[PDB]
């Protein structure tokens, strides 16, 4: 998955089956990163407009 | 004590199985929390239901 | 529906050669204890010999020694029985029997035996 933004940490758990997980939007709310198994969650670089 | 031929000589417990039938439904899936199946609504079980 | 078919009857020249042969329908043949039963003309059943479900196993009757050999042939579904020689028993019908004591059995520690089932249709020999 490519994308444009922050990465922000996270401990957010996940079932055994999907370490990747989506949000209730079936957005990509977390999305494990390969090399190292933290949990690393997808944050836009816009925060609420301004 | 009777011989293999026979029905009888095979002996075994009481086992009862199910057997079910599926017919294409759409059914909507209640998630939780941690992210397991708990609830379902089946459309066509009742007017309630739909 | 169980069937074993005698074969290889038949008056013949007395002596040195005589074939002997049981098929069997279905393919429950092998791996079942198979016995030869010899009916005499006036005096009652005897016994040939058995054969268990791989051949490793043989043992004879004292009534007749050294003319007679016992073979199974598991894609013929038929067994083979063989006498070397033809001496004063004649008039002698010959059945083929299976009985159900299969390998599994004999191998429990259990020491059962159980009866012959199912018999031939029979032949003549003489
Ligand atoms: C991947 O392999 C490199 C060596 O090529 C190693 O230094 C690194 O720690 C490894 N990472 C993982 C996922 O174990
Ligand atoms: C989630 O799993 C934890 C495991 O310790 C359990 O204690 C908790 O009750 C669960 N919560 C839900 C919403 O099932
Ligand atoms: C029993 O099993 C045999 C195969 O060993 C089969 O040929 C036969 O049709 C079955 N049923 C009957 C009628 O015994």
């Amino acid at each position: 998955l490519t994308g444009t933004g922050v990465l922000t940490e996270s401990n957010k758990k996940f079932l055994p089956f999907q370490q990747f997980g989506r949000d209730i939007a079936d957005t990509t709310d977390a999305v494990r990163d390969p090399q190292t198994l933290e949990i690393l969650d997808i944050t836009p670089c816009s925060f609420g407009g301004v | 004590l009777t011989p293999g031929d026979s029905s009888s000589g095979w002996t075994a417990g009481a086992a009862a199985y199910y057997v079910g039938y599926l017919q294409p439904r759409t059914f909507l899936l209640k998630y939780n929390e941690n992210g397991t199946i708990t609830d379902a609504v089946d459309c066509a079980l009742d007017p309630l239901s739909e | 529906q169980v069937q074993l078919v005698e074969s290889g009857g038949g008056v013949v020249q007395p002596g040195r050669s005589l074939r002997l042969s049981c098929a069997a329908s279905g393919l429950t043949f092998s791996s079942y204890v198979m016995h030869w039963v010899r009916q005499a003309p006036g005096k009652g059943l005897d016994w040939v010999g058995v054969i268990w479900y791989d051949g490793s196993k043989k043992y004879y009757a004292d009534s007749v020694k050294g003319r007679f050999t016992i073979s199974r042939d598991n894609s013929k579904n038929t067994l083979y029985l063989q006498m070397n020689s033809l001496r004063a028993e004649d008039t002698a019908v010959y059945y083929c029997a299976r009985d159900p004591r299969d390998y599994y059995d004999f191998w429990s520690g259990y020491d059962y035996y159980y009866g012959l089932d199912v018999w031939g249709q029979g032949t003549t020999v003489t």
